[PDB]
This record gives C-alpha cells, structure tokens and sequence, in this order.
C-alpha cells in the first residue's frame, strides 16, 4: 500500500541489509568444506 | 462513421476556403491586366 | 553599395524598389545585421520578407537597401558544435568561441544529390530504445517520422535517439522550428548533462521569429548536415517539428497573394517537404561516403492520422513511429504503438547479430494482443497458452524504459535472445531484476576486457546459434545468475529460476573480490 | 618508464565555475560501492584516501546527480591515484566525515 | 536568534539540494577533458599525476619554469598548474574531431599524365 | 537602534511589516477564537473552528523558513532591491507626423500625410481629436510615402473624413508604477473605476516594446523548476502548478472558472505575499464590475492591478489587453524585483480579437476562417512569460471551449504553450461536485520525480487509479446492481467514493452562493488525508461526510459527534 517517506526510508534500510544477508547466505549456499592436505 | 466523417469535413473546407478567395482575386483584376499591359510594352 | 528604396511595408513584407536583376531567395541586405530573401520580383522591384530584426534599425518607406547578388548560403563556422544558432548562423548560447573564417557557404535549396550517388542503407542507427531497435529498426540514412498526439513523448523519443550517439562517432543537429525558448534551454541541458554536447548543434527558430525564419530553418540545418556529409559524417538530423513549418509556409504564402488550397494551406505543400526530406539518404565513397539520417516530427489531433500534412509526410519517409495517447494515460512509457508502426527497411537496417535475435518477435507480439483481448472463455487450449502469455509479458516488461536511458544495440539484442530461450520465465513484474540484468550486460560489454572483444565480435560479424550458446552459457549467464542471487530475495526459492540456473557455473568467489576492489558491477575478467 | 602506460589512461573532468575547494591528491587505498539515497536521484561513494607527501589516511564521501558525474565517479578504483578537487556540501553537518561533490578531478588506473 | 542553527543547516540542506538539481548556469556542469628532437622533448613530454606527486618541489619549479608558468612555493599549486597546461589543448577543444575530413589511402607514387603542349 | 532601522521604512511598510511577527506558544495559547481567527485571516490561512488546530496552523506557517526570514528582515533597516535591466521609459518626443482621414469603413480608416519631419514607422499612433475626446488609431499597412491604413484602439465615433491627426511615431503607452494596484483600466490607460478619472501616477512605457539588447538575452530564462502552492486539495495533489509556467483553465460556460480565478488571486496575494494582475480580454462589463466589487469587499484590491478590455469595444482594443497585462506583469517583476501572478481570461476572445482584426484589414482567412498569424500572435503573447534572476511571472488562463471541440484551431494553439491543463466538467458540476475539476482528464507536467518527492507520485497515481476504476466499476453498479461485484471490488467502489467526494473543498470567496466558510488546505494535509483514505481507515463512515471539508480529521470529528448524538437519544 501506500508508504510515508520515513516509511520509504525504512524500507531502504530493509532492502540494503537483506541484500547484506543476501550476501552471506550467497556463501552459505555453496556448500563448502575447506580442502584438506 | 470516423471515415465518412473526414472526408466529408475535408471536401466542405476546401470549397468553403475557395469560395472565399474567389472574391479577393476577382477584386484584384484590374492590376493583373495593368501590370501585364506594362510588361509586355516593357523595354 | 545601396542601389533599392522601400516603397511599402505590408503584410510584414518589404516591397524594394530598384533596377536589378533579382534571383529567387536573393538575399538583400538592409544593414549589416538585417537581411531578406527575395519572393517575388519583376523588372523594376521585388517583394522581401525580412529574418532578422534590430532595435535600433527603423526600417520605413524611403529606406536604403542593398542587393547583394548572391544567393541565401548558410555560413558554417567551427564553433556551431555545443552551440544554438538562427538561421544566419549568429551564436545564441555558445560554449566555445568562434574565429570569424568560414568553413563554407552552403545553399540552402540544395537540389537532391542523383540516384547513382546513392547506396543501400544496411548499417544500425542506435536510438537507445529497445523495441525501436529490434522491431522498428532505424539504418543511417533513412528517414523515419514520429508521429503522434500532443504530450505523448515524440520529442522524448527524438532525444533519446539523439542521445545514444554519445560514443558512435555520429553528428547530431537538432531544428526547432516554433519551439519555447525554454524548452530548447532546457535540452541544451541536457545535451551539457549527458556528454553529447560537444557533438550536437541546435538550431532555433522561435514561435514569434519572423515567418521566413520559420520557414527556412529545416533547409538550413540540412544545409549544415550536407557540409557535415560531404567529409565523411553520419548525421542524424531532427526536426521538431513540421506541423509547425507547414503552417509557417501556409502564414508566408498567404500573406504574400498566394491563393490558399486544401485546408488553407499552399497548392505544392508536397513539394516543400518532399524536397526537402529527400536530400537525406546514404551516398557512395566518391560523392561524400556519408550519410543523413532525419527524424521528422509530426502532430495529429486526438489519433487522426487522415490528416493532410501527417499523410502527406508518411508518404515520403521510410516509415513511422507512431506514439499512442491511451498508452500514455495508461502509464507505458515510451508510449509506442507496435501495430501501427512500420519500418520498411526491416532487417536490412539490422546487424546480423540483432537481425538474428529479433527474428519474429513482431509476430509473436500481435499474437499475444490477439489472445490478450480475445481469451473469452476460462477454457485453456494447451500449454502454448502459458507460453503465449509468459513471453508475450516478458516482452511487454521489455518495452517498458525511463526518460533519457540509453540501453545498447548489443544489450537489447542479447535480452531478446534471453527471452526467446526462456531466462525470463520467472519475472512476476519486478522491475529491478530487468534493471540489473540491463546494468550488468551494459558493464560488462563495455568496460571487461574480453567483454570487450565479445561487444566488438557481436558488432561486426555475424555469430551463429552455437556460438551464440557458448557465449550464453560460459560467460554470461555465471555473471548474471551471481548478481541476480544477490539483490533478490525471491530468487532463492523461485522455481524457474533454480530450473533455469541449475548448471550454471558458480562465481562467487571472483566477483566478490572485484566488488571488494571497487570495480564496477559487470567487470568479470579485467579492465582493459 | 613505469608511468609511460599510465598517460593513455588519464582521464580528466572539470567545471568551469570555480567555487572554494578541497585538494585531495593520493592513492585510494579503500573504495566501496554507490549507494542512492534522495529517492534514488542521488549516488553516495564512501573513499578512503592515502595523501601524498603526508602518507596519512583520511575518509570522505563523494554525491553524484548528474550523468557526467556519476561516469567520472564510476573511474574511481582501489589502488587508482586522484588529484582531486572538491566541494564541501552542507549535508556533512550531520555525517561523521564530511560529503563532497567533484569540482575537478584527474584519475589514473 | 530568530532562526536557530538547526533549521539554518536544514535549508542550507534544500538550498544546496535544489542548486545541484537544477542547474542555471552551465558552467556547472562537469566536462570530459579531451586527451628539433630537444623542442620535441620540450612539447610532448608527458607526466602522470602520481609521477609528479613523486617529484621535489624544485624540480615541479624548474619544470614550470621551462614552460613560461607561474612558480609557486605550494607543492599541490606546482601539480595543479602543470596538469592544467598539459590536460588543456591549445588547438583541440573536443569539437574538431567533428571537422577533420575523414582519411581515405592514397597512392605515394602515383603515375602521372603527359605533359600538355 | 530601533530609530534608525525605523525610519529607513514608510508608515505603510511598518503597517505591512505587522504581519511578520513572531508570537511564541506561551502567548498563543492564550489568545481567543476570534483573534486566532483575525490572525489567520491576516495571514491568509483561513478560518478555523479549532483552538488547538489554529494554533498548529499558525505555527506551522511561522516555523516556515521564508516566513522566519522575512520576520528576521522585518527588524534591519531597509534593503533595496537594485534593479539590473529595468525596464526605460519612452523618451519624449513631440508630434512630428500630420495628417487626415482620407477614407472611413468600418473599424478602418485610411491617413494621408501632409506635414511629417521623419517616415512614419509601422504600429504607431495617430491621435485625433473631436469634440474634446481623444481617439487612437494604430498603423497597419504603409501603402506608400503619404499614405497609411489605421484600425481604431476604442471607439469610432466622431471620426470622419478630413479628420486632422497627429502622431509622434510612437507605438501606444500607458502610464506604470506601484499606484496601479488597487485601479481599474483598459488597455490604452483610461481610467474605468470612477467618473473623475483620478489619474495614475507613473512613467509612460510602451507595452509594444520588448527593450532587449540582442536575441540571445531571450535565451538568458531559468526553465520551471518550482510548483506554486494553491490551497486547493485536487490541484495540489494531482495537477501541480509550475512556478514561472502556464496553467490553462479548460471547460465550457458556467463550470466555474472565475471562482476558481478569484481564489487564486485572494490566495496569492496573501499567503503567498505578492502582486497580481488581471488581464480581461473581452472582459463583460456585469462580470467585471462584480468582479471588482468583491475584490474590494475580499480585500485583495489593493494588491491587484486590473486591465479591461471590454467586451463592447473595438477588437483592435480587445487585442493589446494581453499585452498591456503582459507588460505590467514585466514592471512589477523587472522594476521591483516582486514576483507577479499573472491572469487571463479569456484566451479565446483574444484569439477571435486578432482573427477579427485580421478579417477587417482584408487579410486572406487561415483554415476555419482564421488569421494566418494564430500561431504568431499566440507565440508572441505567451513568450513573454517566463522565469528570470530577477523574479517568477506565473501564469493562470482561463479558456472557453467551443462545443467541447479540442481540436479547434484556437485550442490546439492554446496546447501549444500550456505546462498544466486543469479541465472543468459540467457533469462533475451538476452533481453539485465543486471545484468540479476533472481529475481523469486534466494532467500536469510538474507530476515527475524531477520536482516531487516518491511519497506524492505513488499517492497520485494510487488516487488516479482507483478513481478510474471505480468509475468503471459504477457503471456495472448501475446495471447488475452492488451485489454483482466481488470483495475486491467492493471495498475498491467505497473507497473511490469516499476519495472523490474528499476532493471537494469550500472556497472563501464562494461563501455567496452556499453561504459555507472556505478553507486552505496545506499539501502536508491533503496528503495525509489522502493516504488516510486510500487504506480504508475511514470505511466505517458515512460518504455524506466527506463533502465540502478541509482535513481529514473534521470528517472522524463530525462522525463521532452524531454517534455520541444517537447514542445520547436512544
Ligand atoms: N520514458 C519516459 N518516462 C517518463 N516520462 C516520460 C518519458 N518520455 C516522456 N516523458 C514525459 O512525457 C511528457 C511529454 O514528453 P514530450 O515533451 O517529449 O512529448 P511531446 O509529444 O513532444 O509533447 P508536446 O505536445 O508538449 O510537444 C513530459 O513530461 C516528459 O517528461
Ligand atoms: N466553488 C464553487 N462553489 C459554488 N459554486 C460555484 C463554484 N465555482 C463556480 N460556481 C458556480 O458557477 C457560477 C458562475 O460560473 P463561472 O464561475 O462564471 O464559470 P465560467 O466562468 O467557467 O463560465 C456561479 O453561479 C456559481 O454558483
Ligand atoms: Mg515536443
Ligand atoms: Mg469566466
């Protein structure tokens, strides 16, 4: 629905720290394990 | 009907638009002839 | 020295009176800044129409002229480039500064060059609009009208056009003929704004100038494209627009005796544009090797397009682009009109690479509108109808694009090419996964070091499906399948997307490390 | 010469007002992303700056709004050495460090 | 005290947001800059902006001075002074690109016609 | 030094410079309804029925940066604006051309020279005198040395042949200063308020010259970049008004466009604090009497200069009145560095004055019968108007449709230099819907991210979207009745309707017909009220409170005040 502008600034606050959990769930999906010697 | 409609507005602005200028060129006679009258004695 | 005295001044002409021998559009000098062109004359005295104006020149009866014996010829100075001039070529608004020695002295009704001067037109002009370039191709040296309702984003389309020259090399010459002052202030801006001033002119002729003014601007600026053609010069010439030079004509004939025809306007209204659109075209090596490519601009009233100047100028260009006003009520920008927009030219105004990928999409389009007005009944005829009315959206998602945004020749054709092998089907309207996939194929043909090489194989030969498919799968699709997993959330557990990107290669690790240097988003390789 | 490559990769951009500026000339040793934030109109760059003849560190953000300067920011990388010049804004009363707008910048990669 | 220091720095805030939306004079909006052996070296020798960060203040004042330029006892000055002369094109000014007739080869030893007589 | 600062300002400028006080909360708090209500008024806010809302109010505009800054001006002694390419004065001449009338017609008369010390130059005045009155004629063609066609500036009696006439070849004059405020002429000069004919005060300038160095000062405009605030709920949220651009009032007869002029006017010159002009083209006598009359009862007279070109006058009279207002508007804001709101009404009787005065000169008619010099003419009244250093003229024009036919010649010159179109319906007015604009049709080109924020478009474009679809949805409604709508469909009907009746708004100038005080709606408020009611908050509420209100919450305060009502009854 329609949004406040602190409302839009909120949700560019959201969108910047999901993309930031987007990041570390990025490595998490590669299922890795370190290679051993 | 859209087609109708334009081509019949066309045709009568165009004979309105001549109608009209029929009477400017017909005032305007008599320079015409002077004028051609003085060209062709000319030089 | 002055050898004509004015008898009259009516109708806003001058009537010079002198023995001489007058040649049509002579121009006749009334000081050393106010000039006429001659109309009519006879043995003893001619008819002037003034284009210029001086504050300090009372002009008046007994008055002392010159006639000068030469004809009307445009100067071309060097600093007309980042400039707006009139059309006696004085600097308006100018960035740099001038050196008083002219380049050349250009007539302005110069006769179209012959046929055997000419040569096909097979070469892309990028207009930065994805649908114009992959359904309504434009090729250097034809001439394509835009042709529209009021307020509906012709001259939008124009500058977009004129703005996607900023790296090709190519001259751009803009004519307003009745334009607001500020609105031509404001493209000038523009221009400034988004680095193509420096190769753009703009010529002004405004609403309240003097009618010969008005009249004689487009041939101006076609005189200055012809200098810019006859050394080599692609230009792209626009002009803004010819509804409103039409009427100056029919203004400057009727004031001068001329009888009026259909629709008040001039018995040979055809003939003042067909010549002048048809000094555009491509020309061969030993007459210039150049090319002029004109974007006329024309305004119907509420979609007639059975009007007398917009049918007599579809007549003459190659094509047109018409602008919808039910599409811009509804909100699609550019409001461009698919069904009633031609391109004669087709695909051979196209590269092989974008002819390649742009191949019936035109058909596919119509089909969906058919489909989309007519599906009546919930009945469902089989999966095609899921196909028809997926990749019909994704290409409707496709058309849609901001004010002032260039998108690429080579990005354009490679989002058609991702649509026609469905690495679309999981867009639900969001906008932000076409602007990323926009941005990283921009950066990535741009800026990569063998992106680079890729853009220039695409530009110049033709690839075939195989190649084209290495290409995809190798480069490609890692690259946007990394940085679309890492803005959207929903992408996680989108069906398609994982049914699509399976097998893709991972690259994290890479582009972690340039995002962490600072590099751009695109870069996959290196800088070259 | 080690900085004969370097000269076809100088790229320079300038404003022909001339306001009240400050000199920048060093080694980028950080630089991040763009981030828009007046309604998407604007690009804020947060740079990490090594000064010459000093060797200190010093932090700075650059605003982008136009086209031109957002291109001439988009040059800056790690590593890439800026003599540049720039505006203070008013907006740095209410930032740790101070935001800047280019006025002229020379940059080599 | 009429106006607190606040709502002072927030329309300085609107007043430097409206100035760099729109833009009256163009002089504000950033430009691209374009870019008999001794007198070569002279006029063609070109320094990177990191090389002449590298460079002592005497040696940026004899290069200016070689060059007919102020001298200045600011080392930052010195670089801002060379680096305009030398990014500043004398003749180009980014529009004669746009002039120069395009380049079409040429034959170097052409045969030619008889003598007329 | 209060003595000092004092006496670098007139006693009217102290009594001005009153309104610029600050008053602190402490004090606010203790004022009563009718001097909150006396100081609203003063300051151009309107009427409030609420102690605690006016004091909000009242704030709210004094917390306001321009208001502090002219409040903190208010107190320095006097800064006068410098005046950078004023406009000059004619330079005096003596009447150097002499002659008589050779031939009469209608509205045309023909001069011959006798006595002339220089060559007559094109749209000069000859002036002649019977029976005491002084007619003016203006230049049209020069046939040869002696010999020269006039068209009348007034009217024609008393003129014939042999007539002598004098002219000092010039173009027409009229007398500016800051004295024209508050006066009422045509626009040749002549005093039209009062049968003395007081005379205006001022330097004589010719609304004919442009006075510029060369063309390319033409070319020195700032483009728009600001939306004037108006007051009105629909204007402000849908069809934002450029600040230095053209508006165009669109619609046929009686859909109410001088109330929405006088409006205009009234909240211009006070909440806004400036000048304006009103240009009548064709102007009826009754309207502009009235017109006159309550703008003296309203109290904006004295800050509005009014020119009146007569419906009952010559058309060559009717024609300069544009530029007359034009060249007022170019006064005010080149002279004294005030920025100017400037009127028109009506476009179309300006468009027919120069169609006339083409016809009458024996000038071969454009299409339709029109002169070919429309889009000159509309060119050259409407490239005067812009935006410059020195201040913003802003623009409001009313124009009559004929026959709803958009596509007349007139209109479509109209379109050609409008930067927002608010059109008028007389359905939406016969529904008693006031100010009856048509949020669908009309559109603004000031609705960008260039100059509003994102909060503003996506609650303009949620309202356009919901009104469309509603009135779709009404006329199934009509037809299979409310039950045949879906749930969706449904809560989207009640909340069109609650947003299209919110729309109206009483006017304080229109309190003659309904008798209901007006409000001004800031665009904090409407908005606010819009959002309010586009998530269905207020669903709960009856549509027949949501006409002729001010903010949202007067609706929330009328609706519980009758359930407290009916439940005390029961
Ligand atoms: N792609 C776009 N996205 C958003 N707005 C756009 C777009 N293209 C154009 N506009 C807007 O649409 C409006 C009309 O554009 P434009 O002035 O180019 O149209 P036009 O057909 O030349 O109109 P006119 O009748 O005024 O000459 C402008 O407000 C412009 O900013
Ligand atoms: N806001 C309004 N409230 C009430 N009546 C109005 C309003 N606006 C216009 N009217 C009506 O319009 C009539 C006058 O029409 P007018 O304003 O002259 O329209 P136009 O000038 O468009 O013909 C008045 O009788 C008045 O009742
Ligand atoms: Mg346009
Ligand atoms: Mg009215």
């Amino acid at each position: 629905i329609v949004k406040t502008e602190l409302e839009y600034v909120e949700e560019d606050s959201r969108l910047r720290k999901e993309k930031i959990e987007l990041i570390q769930k990025n490595y998490d999906n590669l299922n890795a394990k370190p290679l051993v010697g | 009907l859209i087609l109708k409609w334009n081509r019949a507005r066309k045709e009568e602005a165009t004979l309105q638009s001549t109608l009209l200028f029929s009477a400017f060129k017909v005032k305007n006679q008599k320079s015409t002839r002077d004028e051609i009258l003085r060209l062709s004695k000319g030089k | 020295m002055k050898n004509l005295k004015i008898t009259a001044i009516k109708d806003n002409l001058i009537f010079v009176e002198g023995e001489h021998q007058f040649s049509f559009l002579e121009i006749i000098k009334f000081s050393d800044k106010v000039e006429g062109v001659v109309l009519k004359a006879n043995d003893r005295s001619a008819i002037v129409a003034i284009l210029n104006e001086d504050k300090d020149l009372n002009l008046t009866v007994g008055s002392l002229a010159e006639a000068t014996g030469e004809l009307y010829k445009i100067p071309i100075y060097d600093n007309y480039l980042g400039s707006i001039i009139n059309v006696l070529g004085e600097s308006l608004v100018k960035q740099y500064e001038r050196t008083n020695v002219a380049l050349d002295k250009k007539y302005v009704f110069t006769e179209a060059q012959p046929i055997f001067t000419r040569s096909a037109v097979n070469e892309p002009l990028v207009t930065g609009i994805t649908v114009v370039d992959g359904v309504l191709p434009v090729g250097r040296g034809q001439k394509e009208l835009i042709i529209g309702d009021r307020g509906t984003g012709k001259t939008a389309i124009a500058l977009n056009a004129m703005l996607a020259q900023e790296n090709t090399d190519v001259i751009n010459i803009f004519i307003a003929i009745g334009k607001k002052r500020d609105e031509i202030v404001e493209i000038y801006g523009t221009f400034k704004k988004h680095n193509i001033l420096h190769k753009s002119i703009i010529v002004s002729a405004a609403s309240d100038d003097a009618v010969a003014a008005r009249y004689l601007a487009p041939y101006a600026g076609m005189a200055i494209a012809e200098f810019f053609q006859q050394i080599g010069k692609d230009v792209l010439v626009v002009m803004d627009d010819l509804t409103n030079h039409a009427d100056a004509y029919r203004e400057l004939s009727l004031l001068a005796g001329i009888a009026p025809a259909r629709e008040a306007y001039p018995g040979d209204i055809f003939y003042v544009h067909s010549s002048l659109l048809e000094r555009g075209g491509k020309y061969g090596p030993e007459f210039g090797g150049g090319s002029i490519t004109i974007l006329p601009i024309a305004q119907t009233l509420a979609g007639d397009i059975s009007g007398y100047i917009p049918t007599n100028l579809i007549s003459i260009t190659d094509g047109q682009i018409y602008t919808s006003a039910k599409l811009f009520n509804e909100g699609t920008r550019p409001a461009i009109d698919v069904n009633l927009s031609v391109s004669r030219l087709g695909s051979a105004a196209q590269s092989k690479f974008m002819a390649f990928a742009s191949s019936g999409l035109k058909k596919i389009y119509t089909e969906y509108k058919y489909l989309k007005r007519l599906s009546s009944f919930s009945s469902k005829i089989s999966n095609r109808d899921l196909e028809t009315l997926q990749k019909g959206k994704a290409f409707e998602s496709l058309i849609d694009q901001a004010e002032y945004e260039v998108i690429d020749y080579e990005t354009s054709a490679i989002l058609f090419l991702l649509l026609k092998k469905g690495f679309l089907n999981f867009y639900t309207e969001k906008t932000e996964a076409l602007k990323v996939i926009i941005g990283v194929i921009k950066v990535f043909l741009a800026k990569d070091v063998l992106g680079r090489k890729m853009r220039a194989i695409l530009v110049e030969h033709g690839i075939d499906s195989i190649v084209w498919n290495l290409y995809l799968n190798h480069m490609i699709l890692p690259l946007l399948k990394y940085h679309l997993l890492s803005e959207l959330q929903y992408l996680a557990t989108n069906r398609e997307f994982i049914k699509k990107f399976k097998d893709i290669r991972n690259d994290g690790r890479i582009l972690l490390a340039y995002e962490r240097k600072g590099y751009e988003r695109g870069i996959a390789y290196d800088y070259k | 010469n080690i900085f004969a490559n370097k000269i076809a990769n100088q790229k320079a951009y300038f404003k022909r007002d001339i306001k009240t500026v400050h000199t920048f000339l060093g080694r980028v040793n950080y630089i991040q992303r763009a981030s828009k934030f007046n309604d998407e109109k604007r690009v804020f760059r947060p740079l990490q700056i090594e000064l010459s003849g000093t060797n200190e560190i010093v932090d700075i953000y650059l605003e982008a709004t136009t086209y031109i300067s957002k291109k001439a920011l988009d040059e800056i990388r790690q590593n890439s050495y800026i003599f540049l010049e720039a505006k203070w804004l008013p907006e740095s009363n209410f930032l740790n460090n101070p935001l800047f707008e280019i006025q002229n910048i020379v940059i080599e990669n | 005290k009429i106006i607190s220091e606040e709502k002072e720095i927030l329309h300085l805030i609107e007043q430097s947001k409206r100035d760099r939306d729109f833009i009256d004079n163009f002089s504000k909006i950033l430009e691209e800059k374009n870019l008999e052996e001794i007198i070569h070296n002279l006029l063609f020798k070109l320094y990177s902006v990191e090389q002449l960060a590298l460079f002592t203040i005497d040696q940026l004042n004899a290069l200016l001075f070689a060059r007919g330029l102020g001298l200045e006892k600011n080392k930052v000055r010195a670089i801002k002074s060379l680096l305009t002369l030398q990014t500043s094109y004398e003749f180009m000014e980014k529009s004669q690109a746009a002039l120069l007739p395009k380049v079409s080869f040429n034959p170097t030893n052409p045969l030619k016609p008889i003598e007329e007589k | 030094d209060p003595e000092f600062v004092a006496s670098t300002y007139t006693e009217e400028e102290i009594i001005h410079n009153l309104l610029f006080k600050l008053y602190s909360v402490e004090q606010l708090a203790l004022f009563t309804i009718d001097q909150l209500n006396a100081l609203l008024f003063a300051r151009g806010l309107g009427l409030e029925k609420n102690k605690v809302r006016a004091i909000k109010s009242l704030l709210t505009l004094q917390t306001s940066y321009e208001f502090m800054e002219k409040s903190q001006a208010a107190l320095l002694p006097k800064v006068s604006f410098n005046p950078t390419n004023p406009l000059k004065p004619i330079e005096e001449k003596e009447f150097t051309i002499f002659g008589e009338i050779v031939e009469i017609r209608s509205q045309v008369y023909k001069i011959r020279i006798d006595k002339a010390e220089e060559e007559v130059l094109p749209k000069v005045i000859f002036y002649a005198d019977v029976n005491g009155k002084e007619i003016q004629l203006e230049v049209a063609d020069i046939f040869d040395k002696n010999l020269v066609s006039t068209f009348v500036l007034g009217n024609e009696t008393g003129l014939k042949i042999g007539t002598k006439v004098k002219s000092k070849n010039q173009s027409y004059a009229i007398k500016i200063s800051k004295r024209l405020l508050g006066r009422v002429i045509d626009p040749i000069g002549k005093i039209l308020d009062d049968s003395i004919a007081t005379p205006v005060h001022g330097n004589m300038y010719a609304p004919l010259e442009m006075q510029h160095d060369s063309e390319a000062t033409r070319y020195v405009v700032s483009p728009k970049n600001a939306i004037l605030e108006t007051g009105i709920k629909v204007i402000d949220v849908l069809l934002p008004i450029p600040k230095g651009g053209k508006t165009g009032l669109l619609g046929g007869a009686g859909v109410g466009k001088t109330v929405i002029v006088q409006e205009l006017i009234n909240a211009f010159i006070k909440f806004h604090d400036g000048v304006s002009v009103f240009a009548g083209i064709g102007e009826r006598i009754r309207e502009g009497h009235e017109l006159w009359k309550e703008a003296e009862a309203l109290g904006f007279l004295n800050k509005t200069a009014f020119i009146f070109g007569q419906m009952n006058e010559s058309p060559g009279l009717r024609f300069r009145s544009g530029i007359s207002g034009v060249k007022v508007a170019e006064y005010f804001r080149n002279n004294l560095g005030k920025s100017v709101l400037l009127f028109m009404d009506n476009i179309f009787r300006y468009v027919q004055a120069g169609s006339e005065i083409s016809s009458l000169l024996e000038k071969t008619p454009s299409a339709v019968g029109y002169q070919p010099t429309l889009f000159s003419e509309m060119g050259q009244l409407q490239e005067r108007i812009n935006s410059t250093k020195d201040g913003d003229i802003t623009s409001i024009q009313a124009m009559y449709i004929p026959a709803d036919d958009f596509t007349d010649p007139a209109a479509v010159a109209a379109f050609a230099h409008f930067d927002s179109t608010i059109i008028l319906s007389r359905q939406l007015a016969a529904e008693g819907v006031y100010p009856a604009i048509d949020p669908l049709e009309s559109n603004s080109k000031m609705l960008s991210i260039k100059y509003t924020s994102r909060e503003h478009l996506d609650i303009a474009k949620k309202t356009v979207q919901t009104l469309e679809k509603t009135k779709t949805l009404e006329d199934i409604i009509n037809i299979l009745g409310f039950d045949a709508l879906s749930e969706d469909d449904k809560k989207v009907v009640e909340v069109g309707r609650r947003l299209k009746w919110f729309l109206t708004q009483p006017f304080v100038v229109a309190e003659k017909f309904s008798g209901v005080p007006g409000k001004f709606v800031r665009l904090k408020d409407s908005l606010k009220g819009i959002k309010t009611i586009l998530d269905g908050d207020l669903n709960h509420i009856p549509v027949s409170y949501f006409s002729f209100v001010g903010v949202v919450e007067e609706i929330i305060e009328k609706f519980n005040l009758d359930a407290k009502k009916e439940a005390l009854k029961n």
